[PDB]
């Protein structure tokens, strides 16, 4: 048996990637984890042979800590591969990217003896760039999981446009709820007030999945973040606080000033 | 509804009409008056309903920031 | 007229999104920025009407500046779309990820009151997180353009996956030569030895573009970086240099501790 | 023939798994002569665009730049 992991893009049937999609089409088996409905119909009309990895996430108000749900679609994907099955597995956006299962899979795999490779897909980060008409190159990038910049000592630039991802579940330590609370959110802006000004513009970005859909873009101050309407799906992007400034520094060992510059 | 949306994300022919006339498009493709009214008014839970998708649950986090 | 900006991705004919590729079909022209001339045949086998930008970069060594590469190619789109063409400028990778050309004709085209939007592609970062099996969520991802790092002041975080992209002209301040000098790049990494060891494993990282090709994953220490062979579309990976460390300040605010962790 | 080759390679993930299986009786089949096989095999991507009839096809591809507005 052999893996490939593929990923399908935010938007419905159109934005997986031409090989991405032969891939689903020629697997004994697909394990899928993909936004609704329609992305599932439009999945088993490509390859009626799927596993909707979905059933294994808390069903009806169990506590289940998320670290066992990954573990258990690990499982399942390595059982057909283990079986002798052509697997591929089809998560939404970029399988590898703020997904655990498609990177845990293939370490598994090849450890077993089987080939596995992770094919690249189209993220909701890749959305957000074009969405906006931003270019993470303008001033610099960086990405974060909210709740890991609450727990762990993480430094943004306040140069660069900041992610914060999966911001709805910002200081959820459980692993086990499916949201955070107003008060947490209360105490990342505290935290975030170290760098941005508590009237500093930030948006709520959440990709469109179907083709009639407009993606969320909603601009507030940050200190209005803990009332808003967030979705698991929801990305907080915090835009620069500070103009670039001349590295006088640098430009002094390359023998060079500002007027230099092309 | 299923049908269309999947066309409509694939086809860039069909995308451009869409864009240029939106109801127009979707009336020529079946859509009803309410399904019509869920698109311009954004209430994609509305047409998971309408499609008969009405029930079935989709959580989409798949990583967490605890480490190890 | 109207404008759409899409990404063919790294690898031949496969890496781009269905609809991406039905918008290049259906175009009236396509100006197109592709990494080779099997990509090249691929597009002009989808769409005849090609106009081929890399025109407007230097040829047989004159000096240009890129700023004047870039506005000839962002006039050249806009000619076209003012001309009543329905247009698609056709990028490799996603078109506006370390890419201003896409951005600049979309700003342009509105401001003229033209239809212009910018659909993602599958960038060459989305690429190495595959190939290297990185989850940039893991902790955390920073990217910057190697000589706005020189030139402009940028603090990374050394926990997290640092990208520096366009590593081959870094310090290059001039914007008219295609490669910088090894006295430059010493510049560089003694500037980054402000976070990292000079033995710290980094990594030189080329997505592959044909189908028969493996990507450059080349690891060397930091301080063999002046040394070592770069191209244009070469990407430095600098790993984590430092372990994740527990924020207690925030913890004690939330009320927990490292054993409450999930 | 190098390039039909290339071009259905990396959009047919049937052919891709044939290819991974046996790279060197997936090329021979599609008539690749000996020294593509050998440039591909040697990661020698500067000779498989002469035997494409490059032409010097001239290929930068640095898009943006880090010096500000």
């Amino acid at each position: 048996g052999s893996l490939v992991c593929v990923g399908t893009g935010l938007q419905l049937a159109g934005q997986i990637s031409v090989l991405s999609r032969s891939y689903i089409e020629h697997a004994d088996i697909v394990f899928s984890l993909l936004p609704d409905g329609f992305s599932q119909r439009w999945l088993t009309k490509l390859n009626p042979n799927v596993i909707n990895l979905q059933q294994f996430y808390a069903q009806n108000g169990e506590v289940k800590n998320r670290r066992d749900t990954y573990e258990q679609m690990v499982n399942a994907i390595l059982d057909a591969v283990r079986a002798g099955k052509k697997t591929v597995c089809a998560l939404f956006g970029h399988p590898g990217v703020f997904a655990c299962v498609s990177h845990m899979a293939i370490t598994r795999a090849k450890a077993e003896g089987f080939s596995a490779k992770m094919e690249p897909g189209i993220s909701a980060e890749a959305c957000l760039w074009a969405d906006l008409g931003i270019d993470p190159g303008n001033s610099g990038h960086q990405s974060f999981e909210a709740s890991q910049f609450m727990f762990f000592n993480h430094v943004p630039d306040p140069t660069t446009h900041l992610l914060l991802w999966q911001i709805a579940i910002a200081g959820e330590h459980t692993l086990t709820q499916f949201h955070t609370s107003s008060d947490r959110l209360q105490i990342l802006v505290e935290q975030l007030n170290q760098w941005y000004p508590l009237d500093h513009e930030v948006v709520i970005y959440e990709a469109a999945n179907l083709p009639i859909q407009a993606p969320r873009i909603e601009r507030l101050p940050l200190a209005n973040l803990p009332q808003a309407h967030l979705m698991p799906i929801s990305t907080l992007l915090i835009p620069p606080a500070k103009k670039l400034e001349y590295n006088y520094a640098i430009l002094a060992k390359l023998g060079i000033g500002p007027e230099d510059l092309g | 509804l299923s049908d269309f949306f999947t066309q409509l994300g694939q086809d860039a022919q069909l995308m451009e009409d869409y864009k240029q006339n939106p109801e127009a498009v979707m009336r020529a493709h079946g859509l009803t008056d309410e399904q019509i009214n869920a698109v311009m008014t954004g209430d994609m839970e509305k047409l998971k309903t309408l499609s008969g998708d009405s029930s079935y649950q989709s959580y989409l986090v798949i990583s967490h920031g605890n480490g190890d």
